This record gives C-alpha cells, structure tokens and sequence, in this order.
C-alpha cells in the first residue's frame, strides 16, 4: 500500500 | 487474619503486585487496599509465581507503599443490578457518583462472565427505523444487533449516538444502559441533565419510573477503571436480559477506549507488543467482551458503540478487530464533513446484514444498491473531474455526477440534537419517505432541482419548498430602504434617556484573593525525612 | 506438574518432565491444556479455555496423549467447537472416532493430478477461476466483500449435486469459522439447515469469546474432519474462514510464550502454520483410494493491500486466487471478483468441457474490456471496433453477476455464457441483461441442460440445436 | 529449586554447629577492621544505585509512596515513579549530571506538589513552582498536588458565561465559554501563541470592570519553547499590566524532560486554585505536542514499549488527564471554572495526526489556523470552515449571537462560491455580490497583534459589515473603516450593548442611525 | 531483425501473437485473412432444414 502512492505520484507527475 | 490479607509488592503505575504469603486470590479477583486516600480496589491479572499476583488498579496508585496491606473480598468486581439501579449513576466499581444516597440493589452481580452458548443464540432480523435517510437506506440497523459507529476525532459519533438515543431510545420501550467508557466528564453531565430534562431519569421518589442507567467511566479515569467500565455497563445491561427478560438498549461510547486502557496496561504487566503497539491479547480481550453483548432467546440488547480510529486510520488492529463483532458497521468520513455533509457517514464504507432483499424488501434493497452505484460511480469519476474538469466528461458521466451530487446532498440530515448549535430545527424522515425520495432521485425525476436544494431537509417534499423557497428569493433583496420601525419617535428614546437606566456596577478593587487563604510557611530549604521518618532540613553535603 | 505462574491463557507448569511437545495436558480444575514449549525450567502451557481457575500451585496431569479430534460421519450434521466438542446441544457425537489434528501432508506419491472439477454454483468462478478437486484456492478480499458469500455458495451448491450424483462423487463440507461471532455462525447453521446443506456440512466454530489455542487449533481440527473423507476414498470441501483471524490467533501464543516476535508481531514460523494446514488438501492417488479435499483459505485485507505478511504467504502456498474488490462490489459486479488478478493454476485442467470452449472466449473478451474503459472514461474518441469491445464485455460483466444465495448448476451457467458469447445478447440492453437470462433458461427447453450436462460438452449436434432454441426465446428490451 | 523445598529451610537443619560458633566470634572482628569502606546501611533513606538518561534506580527508600517528591543530597527533586521489589526508580525534576551512584535520596513525604495561592499571581516559575524571575520566593502560597483526579459528573454544570477572547474571528465564529476547553490548532507560525496572547491581554482589560468574581486570572503554561520567548513574553505581560493577574510557568527547550512533561499539571495546579474557590481561570499550555513529546522521551528512555509513531500508549491519558481538569463547577462547589487553550503544533497541516487526534477528541472545540490564509495576510488565520466551538455556542454575547449567524452564513456561502470558481473568469454578478460580502467581511475580521477589542466594539463592527454601511469601501480600506467606525460612533452605544446585552430596537434605531454619519475612507 | 527494420509492416500485429517463428507469422496471417474474410458463410444456412 506505501507501493501504490508511489505509483499514483508516478501517474499524477506523468499527467 | 494475617494469610488472605497479603501486601503490596511493587507499585508500576496502574499496575500493583501484591505478595499473599498463603491463598492466593484468584485471576480477576477484587482486593481492597487498606489505608489508602480513597477505595482503591485492585482486579488480580496474572499469578506472577513467587505468591505474588499481578494486579490493575481501578483508582489511582499515587500514595501506595510498599507494604500495605490488602483484603481479599475472595469474589469478582460485584457491582448493584436490577431496577433500582436504573435513573443513577455508576462508576466502575458499581458506587453512587451521582450524589442521590445508595443504589437499591436487587442483586449484586460480578462483572466477568462467560459469553451465551452458541444454543442461546437468536437468528432474527427485524429492522431497527432510526429516522436517519443514510442509517436507514444504505446500512440499516437490526433490532437485536450491535451497531457500530466509526469516526476519526470530530467526524460526528457522540452526536450520531445521542441522535440515535433521541430517535431510538424512546419509541423502544425497555430500559437503556449508556456505558460512557474513556469520553468526556462533560458530555456525562450533558446527557445526564438532559435526561433529568426529558424524564428518561427521574429523582427522588420518582427513580424507578426511570428508563436509563448511566456506568461512566470517563477520560480522566486512570487505565484500569477506562479497561473494566465496559463490563460494568455490560452487567447492567445483562441483568436486564437475563433476570428482567427484556429488551435492552446499551449505548457504549467509545469502545475503543477499553482496547487501548489495556494496552496502556499491557505494557507494565511484561508482555511482548503485537502491531501497531497494542497488547497481543487485543482480538481475545475484544471479542471477550464483545460476545456478551448479545441477544439470547430471553432477551435482547440491541448495541450501539462508538468506535474511534486512531489516526483516521481503519487499518488500525483495534478498528479492524472490531468490525467483525457488528451487524451494522457505520463509517463516518472527515471527507465527508469537510463538505459539510452531516452526518459524515461514508456511504461506500458503511454496511449491514440487512441489506439483503429477503429481510428488507426488494424495493429497498434495489434503491439502496443504485444509490451505492451512483456514488462508486462518481467515486470513479472525481480523479478525472479533479484534473480536466466536468468539460471532459460524457453526457452519460455528467448526468451521473449530477445525479450523485444530488444524493450525496440528500443524505444529509438535519439533527434534533444538533440544533442547539446548527439553529437548524432537525428532521425525522420515515423509511418510506427515504425509500421513495431517493428512488425519484435516482430515477431522474428531480432532475430539476438544483444541487443546493437537497442539502439538509428532511425528505422529498422538503427539497421542492426548498427548491421553490431558494428560486423565489433570487428576486426578493431590498425593500428595507425606508418605512421603518427604526426612526428616531416610533418608540424610541434618546441615548442619554438610555444611559440613565443603565445599573451601574460597583468595582471591588480588591480581587477577593485573600479571603479565607491558609497560607503555609514555606521553608527556604528543602524540608526532607531522615532515617527515623522526621522532618529535618536537607543535609548541606553532596 | 505444578503451576508455577498463570495468566494471558498461559500457565508455566513446574515439572511434567516426561511430557512431549503437543501433548494434551489437564489441569486439576477441569480445563485443559496443550505443552507447546518444552524448556529445562519449566512447560509453557496454553489453556484451552479460561486461565481464571487456575492457580499457582495447581496440579497439572498430562494425558499422554497429542491433541485429536473426534473424525468420522458422526460429525456430519454437527456444530463442533475448536476441539470437537459439539456445541448444538445435541449430545454427544455418536459414531465417531479420535485421531490427531497434526497430521503430516500425504507426499509426492501419494497424490495424483487434479482433474475432476468442483462446481461452486458461482459463475464468475466456475468460468473464468475454475476450481478441481483437491485445489486449494484463496479467498481474498477486503473487509465486507462477497468472500463468505462465495464460500457459502460453494457448500450449498453441493447439496444442489449430491442429489443428483452417485454416492462415490458426493462432496463433504466443512466449514472453520475461526475468530467471528457466535451469532455470525448461528446464522449460518440457520441457513445450511434451510437449505439442507447440513446433512453434508461439519462446522467448525472458534467463536471471538473463545481461547486462543482453540482458534489457533480450530482449522486443523476442521481438517482433520475432512481428512477422513479425503482418506477412505469420498470428496471432502474446506473452508477455512479467517485463516487471517487464526493467525492473530497464533501471533497471540506466541507473544505470551514469549517467544520472539518478526513480521508486524508475527512468529517467524507462520508460514509454516499454514503450509502445514492447506497442503493437507490433496486429490489422493488411485491406490489411496482416489480421495480428494478441496480447500478454500480466507484472507481478510486492510485497504486491498495485498503485500502483507499473512496475505503474501497463503497467496504463496495455494494454487488459485480469487481476489474481490470494494470498488467493484459497489459498481453492482457481485461477486466482486478482479477478473484481471483471480487465478486458478490448475486452470483448464479440470473445468466443465463444456464450458471450456465457452469461457475460454470469455476471458478472451474480458482482457480486451478492461484497458479500453480506461481510456474512454476520459472521454476522447472511440472508434466502432474499440466501441464494440466496450460494449461487448459489458454484456459479459452483467452476465457474470449474481444473486446471493441461489447457486446455478454449471449447464445452466454454460449455456448463459454461451449465450452472452455467441452474440445473442448483443442488442439487448445493458440494465437487464441480468434480467433477460432468467428467460435464456426458463424459456429455453429443460431437456437441453439434460445432454449438455450428460455429454459435459457441446457436441456438434447440439450447439446446433441450442442456437436454434437461443432465438425462440422472448428477450426484455430487445 | 522449589519453594515448597525453599521453605524447609527456614527450619534449622545443620546437626552441627562447629563453624557457626566460629565465625560468630568472628565475624564482628572482621567486620569491624573495614568501617573505613562501609557507606551507611540505608533503610528509610535510598542510595542511588544507578542514574542515566535522568532516571535513577534508587535502593532503599522503603516507605516512599509512589508518585512522590524525593529529593537527593545535591538539591535536586525527583519523583518516585515505580516502586520496585529491591529499588524505586525515580524520575529526576532536572539534570541528572549532577546525581552520583551512591548519593543520597531522601523522601520528603508529600506527594508531587506546587506552591497554589494569591501569591503565585505575578510570578514566573520553572516546572515545579520554583520561582525564576529573581524576585524572591514564593509568599503568600500553599502547597498542593499537581496530580489531582478531575471533577466527576455531579460537580460540574454547563458552560454558560462567555469568555471574551479579545479577537474579532474568535469571539465571532468561535466563541469560548467559561469552562471550555479550546484547541488552538495549526502550523508552525500561524499566529498561535498570538491567539493566547491576546485573551489573556484581553483579561487584563476585562478585570477591572468586572466586580471581583467575573475576573479571569490567566496561567501561561510555556512548554518546550525558548528561553529568550519566554522573556519576551514576560516582557509584554509586564508592560500591558497582564502580569498582575498572570501566572507563567515554563519549561523552556534547554530544561528535562520530566520537567517539560510535568509543567502542564504545575500550572493547572496553580489555576485550579481559582477554579477552586469560585474565581475564573484561564490556562494556555502552549505546545502540548512538546510535552507529549518529552513524555515520549521519559517513556522510551524508561523502555517502555512504543507506539503509533513513538508515542508510549498512555500519551492519550497524558493529556486527557490534563484537559479534563478544565472545567466548570457547580453552584455547591462554589462556581468557578477554568477554561483551557491547549496549543497543538500541526506538522504541514495534517490534522490526521496522532497527538492532534488525541487533543481533538478531548477538547470541546478547534481552531483552526491555515498557512495558506496566514501568508496571505489574513490574519488571525482561522479556518472558519474546520473552526468549531460547540459548547460555547448559545453561551456567547448575545448581541454578538444575533450579529454573527449572518457572518458565519455569509463567509459559508463565500467559501462556497471559492470552492466553485478558484480562477475568476465566470461572473454571475450575483456570485459577485456573495465574493464582494465575503471580501469585505474577512477584511473586517482580520486585525493586529497585542490589541484585543471589546465585545460591544466588536458587535458594532461585524454589525456595520454584515448589513451594509461598508460596501462603499472597496477592499482595501476596510481596516481603516472599521477604525473610523469605531471612533466616529457615538460611544453611549458601547455603553449600552456592553449594559443590555443585545442590541435592542430602540438601539438598533440609534445604531441604524449612527452608522450613516460616519465618514468612511473610501469615497 | 525483420520486425525491427520494418520488414513486416504489412501484417496484422496479431499475426505474431502465440507463434513459433517469423514464417508462422505469415502463416497466421494468411489463416486470419481467411477466417475474417470467411465470417459471411453461415449467415444463410443451418438455421432450418439441415442435414438432420
Ligand atoms: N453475490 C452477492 N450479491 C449480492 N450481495 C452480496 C453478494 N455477496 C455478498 N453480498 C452482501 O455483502 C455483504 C457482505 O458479504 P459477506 O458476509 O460475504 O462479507 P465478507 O466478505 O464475509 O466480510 P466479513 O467476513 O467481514 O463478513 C453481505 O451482507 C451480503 O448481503
Ligand atoms: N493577528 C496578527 N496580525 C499580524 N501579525 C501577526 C498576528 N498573529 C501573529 N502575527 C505574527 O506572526 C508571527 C507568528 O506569530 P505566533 O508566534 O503567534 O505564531 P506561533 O504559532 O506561536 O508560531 P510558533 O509556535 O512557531 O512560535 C509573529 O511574529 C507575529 O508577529
Ligand atoms: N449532525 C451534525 N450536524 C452538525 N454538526 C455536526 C453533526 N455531527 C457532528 N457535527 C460536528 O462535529 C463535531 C464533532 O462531533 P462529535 O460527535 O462531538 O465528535 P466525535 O466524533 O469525536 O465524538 C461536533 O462538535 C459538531 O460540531
Ligand atoms: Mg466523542
Ligand atoms: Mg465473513
Ligand atoms: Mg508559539
């Protein structure tokens, strides 16, 4: 679940 | 007399070991220590293994020595059970704190029971109207079940649960327990003076005409006394089941306080910290205490707890332990109240076993799962709403985000309660008028109204005056410009005519601090005890 | 023995010096005990019930014996304790034998392939996550998902194809109810005896109230009641429900036998805990008597957090998952089952043939639904064919849902599916298409389920025949 | 080695007494030749057996009660925590780097106790009632416990009097009533401390127009801040006169841990004396995240096992032990109150935090102040829409009550039409209208430091703001208009709001009135 | 090296799907060209009157 905020930064940065 | 009176061992804070040099007392065995300030009474724990037991005290150990000495009563924690206990105040120990004599005590019963048998268990599923759209349309409570409400420190659960008293607790005609376990002295008194208020609790003569029996054991209690006031309240209510044979409403704010009072006691009893830092017990203790909240085939307690999350975290093993031990399980959100939205229940995170369409009916049950539809759907939405905008979506995704906007307004209510604060009057709306108000909502027959006219009504007919009251305004905002009653000889004096009778107050210049103050003399050095306990100056050595 | 020290359900016990290492113990108060850690000084002992009678001083009996459990067809019908001790109030259980609840796992050749399938009356399982006889399967999910729902479906189901198979393909369920309520498993008793799934079904009940040792030791003894079918050549079903409650269970012991604690508190031994437990479910070989138990583990998750330490063990050690999702619970997809992460990995091994050919497509289809919504929820442009999928696997997302205790056979899901997945629901409206396939097998002839559940597959003389009567059927909307 | 097998041989047992007889003629000699080495034998007193991290294990002390003021040789307090089987460990009010193995502790036989009275008023003591402004000891004073239990239900009443803070936003929006207790919750400074500051000015002004049992005697609890703060802060109590009805206790950042976690409990124990014998009390501990986290610190260096993010278990009792005391008494325990402002320093605006959690469900109210309104100016940054006050609310001016649900309403719909057009391009010119009110009134509630208002002057602003009278006023000259209102009004009006309560009709005649002859700055 | 340089752009991408090497990509290819072009041969029989 620390894994999926990481992610979601990933894709907000992205977008 | 000397053996079964033993002495206290070491002292850790809440924690008393207590030496007995023959017969030890029994686990969860009250012991009385003599000499102290107040009854301190002391429930046995563990057997340390050297005649020593380990001990909780239900009072404060601030003032024990080392070798005081301490009754065995050779029984539980017996608090006073039956009708004369209802309309007073308890506290863990089963003493009067409400100032109004002694409690008329039917039977005294120990507050540590086994749970029913799994052949006394009841399996039946009436519903529970509670007068609330979000309560009763999308997590409905059963009539005999344990309800819990679920909130992160301001979400809204002590007012939820005295709407629920107001709601619940008069329209069913058996007798309440409210347990206030680790919450304010403040509400405590607030709930009792608006009993004494409405007649639920009657003084005097009048006491057994009362409906409610009050066990606090609020936050300023010390750990032991916030760990074992659950089962007192539980006692109470237990008697009612059990002897009376009669339904039961138990209201117990703040359950999650008797976790975590055992686990600020875990820590001096030597035991190895499960997760987060809770005592490896916690699930066992929990359940203990929870599986004697039941109803039997004699009688029913339909529960009410309040259970706080620590961090507005729901992963929390307190938290996630005791949602397994509730029938209905209602989530308050902060998300939610920071719209403004009370009460703040998440209606993707609260449920029942009563949303099931052979116990509620199929038109509710289907209204219920469209609503929840609706409301995931925008759920899924609003990442996209937040970033591009409601420009970006479909026609089909704007009417769904306009439709759940409506019904995330329309689950609002206004309280009974909360309206010495709000200055809104609050609203009890039917399940009918829930049932049918959200269906038309959902169907697109209100698509007219705007999102405003939903917030905080009662039911349908109720968001079209609100929708007719908010249109019809949009004109009407002058007309005080002249014609008053406010000018200078309508019925008005001069300012000066208004000074005059102004009473005028006389200042004391004086602060009244020295009234009746004892002043001790202080001594400038340090005034100790030597060796033969008398009072010396500090000695002027290192 | 002597009771040294005694509390938090652990009594150390002074002597017992010829006492084994899982040795049933008695204490002189009636309440009994298991040795769990033998050290020079003294026994830990944890207590099968309350620890407030014992004392210190109180005299320990060891009973010779490793903890076992009453097994054999005198436990069918019964509600049993962690123990076997019946709960139901009534009497004791007759026709009954003892054996161990710890019991070694049959090794590599004592098995053989599984390959009979075990219908679980749930379509979205039976199609897509398909389960054989002697599988483990994970039921994972978050905190009020369908999991029980998906477990109870499959013990009821059995009823539904115990009347209708020889005596030699009949399946035994037992069902370990580990850590819930006592009023929770009272409503199931209620249930399986409504249906009449009681006649085939053991519960195992470790209610909240109960001890830790009896919570910890419940699915062992619930799989031990099922080993004897698996054993003398029956089919045997398990379910272990909150094998996440069990091992707060054990984490609780071991915390108060002191023995070191790891991952988040848990003992370093707790994949041992379950590995020992679900490698017990085997399909036996033919020497064996070709007996089989089928196991279905569930896992409770906090926030779909998968990456546990209970989660990421029982995942390792079971062959499929069948992951259910919040998000898709509330999107009206009940059984909320995530069709991209649910597995089976003895897969098209031992499913229905006839629904082999058929969800093969689905899953097909389905894989092709999922990135494609991605995109058009944004809103950008579609493209006809892009259009067709979208709109193709959601005839097959509404066609996988169910209600709640009305589990379908597997001819009636195969022909459904085939129905879904031979185009003869496009065109009908999306809203009842949940609604229409009432009439795909009501309208439809009840002599065509006959051949395809005889045969086990379409043959080529009667998808001919049933596309025939998939048009003479009167479809809602349209 | 049982002790069935222990206890056999308490019973003599040797059959043979040939080396019993010969040591005992002997071993007094022996003893006798090494008196030179031989500390004292210590019964009632204690010997420090070990001290570090500032808790020392003490043997002998054998009738210290727990939770008790010990004192070792060299001057320095402690407090017996837990009594053990072979030693005590106590707890060290100060730094231990002057305690030895082998030093002497003495019992004193009181229990943790602070010097209460009239003649504290003034003073500014350390965490222990120790005076530290030079000017002598404390006189006119009694000693009491700095641990007493909280009222029970029966001796409290509801909060009914209210409180004037002295700030616009609060006695508006958040108004306190007189035995509440108030989080002032927010960032790094965000006017917290200013918030405080300004009540207990406010105080000042209010005492001597009061007759002698309507007065608030404040207590300033500074908790963990510096030392240089603190001065500063004594300086400007002193200067505006708050210092004659003030008391101040700290424990600055250099001092223990122990002396930071008990300072809270020293001036509640100074307040409750006015709580006590019918008088009003006001205390600010400011920083209660400070004493949480010295108490993490005594916990973690006494091993106790931590917690949700290091916090010991019992940091909720720390403080709720400390909020509940804040209270308002019955008439039979002679009707005096205290009201609390705990202080709780917010890291980047996560009210989802442990001990900010802690503190919020156990205070009847928050306010909230934001970084992002306290950058931009607006200043007290009070969150209006996560600021609450529920049991001071009906306990309020009552002019103020009939003034101020407009203002709430008004900056209700404000934040509304905020929250829907962050970017102005879209202008309904009646959402307009909403975003002008709304910008003129949270320019009338904004104000400066260390000048706190009356509450006549303050229902006569907000009433000249939410009715007309200002829209005259652009945006900026709004601070200058409430300044030339308040000055050009004809202050017999602030006589009589401040006499009758509320505005009546006849004054609601004259304060329509008055409110036209005024000659605002933008024109 | 003929997917990469380009050689094979004239084929479906799912013609490379589940294939052995680079001439089963142009033997699935053909086959799906086929199959896809041979949709339109059971749209008039097997309805009524079959083989029986
Ligand atoms: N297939 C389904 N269709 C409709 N409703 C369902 C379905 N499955 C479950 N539900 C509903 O969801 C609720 C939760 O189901 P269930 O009891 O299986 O939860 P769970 O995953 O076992 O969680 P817990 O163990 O916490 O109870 C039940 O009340 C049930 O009514
Ligand atoms: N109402 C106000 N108007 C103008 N300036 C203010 C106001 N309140 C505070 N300030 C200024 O903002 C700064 C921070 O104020 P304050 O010390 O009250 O915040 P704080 O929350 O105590 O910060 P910290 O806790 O870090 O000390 C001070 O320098 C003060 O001069
Ligand atoms: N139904 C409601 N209507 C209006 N305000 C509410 C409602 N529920 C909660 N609140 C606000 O939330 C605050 C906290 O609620 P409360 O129940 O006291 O918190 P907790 O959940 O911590 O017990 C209350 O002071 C009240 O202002
Ligand atoms: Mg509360
Ligand atoms: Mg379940
Ligand atoms: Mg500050």
């Amino acid at each position: 679940s620390n894994q999926a905020v990481k992610q979601r930064i990933r894709a907000i940065k992205n977008i | 007399p000397a053996i079964d009176a033993g002495y206290v061992s070491q002292v850790i804070g809440p924690v008393v070991d207590v030496r007995f040099d023959g017969e030890l007392p029994s686990i969860l065995s009250s012991l009385e220590v003599e000499g102290h300030s107040v009854r301190l009474v002391l429930e046995v724990a563990q057997h340390m293994g050297d005649n020593t037991v380990r001990c909780i005290a239900m009072d404060s150990t601030d003032g024990l020595v080392r070798g005081q000495k301490v009754v065995d009563t050779g029984s539980p924690i017996k608090v006073p059970v039956g009708r004369g206990t209802l309309g007073r105040i308890m506290n863990v120990i089963g003493e009067p704190v409400d100032e109004q004599g002694p409690i008329d005590a039917a039977d005294i019963w120990s507050i540590h029971r086994e749970a029913p048998e799994f052949t006394e268990q009841s399996t039946e599923q009436e519903i529970l109207v509670t007068g609330i759209k979000v309560v009763d349309l999308l997590a409905p409570y059963q009539r005999g079940g344990k309800i819990g409400l679920f909130g992160g420190a301001g979400v809204g659960k002590t007012v939820l649960i005295m709407e629920l008293i107001n709601n619940v607790a008069k329209a069913h005609g058996g007798f309440s327990v409210f347990a206030g376990v680790g919450e304010r002295t403040r509400e405590g008194n607030d709930l009792y003076r608006e009993m004494i208020e409405s007649g639920v609790i009657k003084l005097g003569a009048e006491r057994g005409n009362s409906k409610c029996t009050l066990v606090y054991g609020q936050m300023n209690e010390p750990p032991g006394a916030r760990a074992r006031v659950a089962l007192t309240g539980l006692t109470v209510a237990e008697y009612f089941r059990d002897i009376e044979g009669q339904d039961v409403l138990l209201f117990v704010d703040n359950i999650f306080r008797f976790t975590q009072a055992n686990s600020e006691v875990s820590a001096l009893l030597g035991r190895i910290p499960s997760a987060v830092g809770y005592q490896p017990t916690l699930a066992t203790d929990l359940g203990g205490l929870q599986e004697r909240i039941t109803t039997t085939t004699k009688g029913s307690i339909t529960s009410v707890q309040a259970v706080y999350v620590p961090a507005d975290d729901l992963t929390d093993p307190a938290p996630a332990t005791t949602f397994a031990h509730l029938d209905a399980t209602t989530v308050l959100s902060r998300s939610i109240a920071e719209l403004g939205i009370y009460p703040a229940v998440d209606p993707l995170d609260s449920t029942s076993r009563m949303l099931n369409p052979n116990v509620i009916g199929a038109e509710h049950y289907n209204v219920a799962r469209g609503v929840q539809k609706v409301l995931q759907d925008y759920k899924n939405l609003q990442d996209i709403i937040a970033i591009l905008g409601m420009d970006e979506l479909s026609e089909e995704d704007k009417l769904t985000v306009a439709r759940a906007r409506k019904i995330q307004r329309f689950l609002s209510q206004p309280f009974q309660v909360a309206e010495v604060f709000t200055g809104t009057p609050g609203k009890y709306v039917d399940l009918a008028d829930t049932i049918s108000g959200f269906q038309g909502v959902l169907t697109g027959k209100y698509d007219d109204l705007p999102e405003m006219a939903f917030y905080m009504v009662g039911d349908i007919k109720e968001v079209k005056e609100k929708a007719d009251k908010m249109a019809k305004d949009i004109a009407s905002r002058k007309e005080a410009d002249n014609k008053k009653v406010s000018e200078e000889l309508k019925d008005i004096p001069s300012l000066d005519k208004l000074v005059s009778e102004i009473k005028e107050v006389v200042i004391e210049e004086d602060d009244g601090l020295e009234e009746d103050f004892k002043a001790e003399a202080l001594s400038s050095e340090t005034v100790v005890l030597n060796e033969e306990g008398k009072s010396v100056p500090l000695p002027k050595k290192n | 023995g002597r009771v040294l020290s005694v509390g938090d359900g652990i009594a150390r016990v002074y002597g017992l010096k010829s006492v084994q290492a899982g040795e049933l113990v008695c204490f002189d108060s009636g309440v009994k005990g298991m040795a769990l850690n033998l050290q020079a000084d003294h026994v830990g002992v944890v207590v099968f019930g309350n620890d407030s009678v014992i004392h210190q001083g109180d005299l320990v009996y060891r009973t010779g014996q490793i903890v076992n459990v009453p097994i054999g067809p005198g436990t069918l019908g019964r509600v049993t304790d962690g123990l076997g001790q019946p709960i139901d109030g009534k009497g004791p259980l007759t026709n009954v034998r003892s054996s161990l609840v710890e019991v070694k796992a049959p090794g590599i050749i004592a098995r053989q392939s599984v390959r009979e399938p075990l219908f679980t009356g749930v379509k979205a399982v039976d199609a897509l996550v398909p389960i054989g006889r002697g599988q483990r399967e994970l039921i994972i999910g978050d905190r009020q998902t369908g999991k029980t729902a998906v477990a109870i479906d499959a013990i009821i189901h059995q009823k539904n194809c115990n009347e209708q198979v020889p005596k030699a393909q009949r399946v035994y369920c037992v069902y370990v109810a580990v850590g819930q309520k006592r009023s929770t498993v009272a409503q199931l008793v209620k249930l399986f005896t409504q249906t009449g799934a009681m006649r085939y079904t053991i519960m195992v009940s470790a209610t909240a109230s109960d001890a830790a040792p009896l919570q910890f030791l419940a699915p062992y003894s619930g799989c031990a009641m099922a080993e004897y079918f698996r054993d003398t050549g029956k089919h045997g079903l398990i379910i272990y429900d909150d094998l996440s409650k069990q091992s707060v269970a054990y984490r609780q012991m071991s915390l108060l036998l002191r023995r070191p604690p790891g991952r988040e508190a848990f003992p370093g031994d707790v994949f041992y805990l379950h590995s020992r437990l679900l490698e017990r479910a085997a399909k036996l070989s033919k020497e064996l008597g070709g007996g089989s138990l089928t196991a279905f583990p569930v896992i409770e998750t906090q926030a779909g957090d998968v990456s546990a330490y209970i989660a990421t063990n029982v995942i390792s050690i079971t062959d499929g998952q069948i992951f259910l999702e919040t998000e898709l619970f509330y999107k009206g997809i009940r059984p909320a089952l995530n069709v991209g992460l649910s597995v089976s990995r003895v897969g098209s091994a031992a499913q229905f043939p006839g629904m082999k050919q058929v969800a093969g497509t689905l899953k097909l289809e389905l894989a092709q639904y999922r990135e494609v919504a991605a995109f058009a929820q944004f809103g950008s442009d579609l493209d006809a064919a892009t259009q067709y999928v979208l709109e193709r696997g959601a005839r097959l997302t509404e066609m996988l849902k169910q209600k709640q205790f009305a589990p379908i056979p597997i001819e009636r899901q195969t022909v459904a599916v085939y129905a879904a997945t031979k185009g003869f629901l496009d065109k009908v409206r999306v809203q009842d298409i949940v609604a229409a396939e009432e009439a795909v097998i009501s309208q439809v002839n009840p002599a065509v389920f006959k051949i395809l559940k005889a045969n086990g597959k379409i043959t080529p003389a009667l998808d001919a025949h049933l596309k025939a009567e998939l048009r003479k059927v009167k479809l809602p909307g349209a």
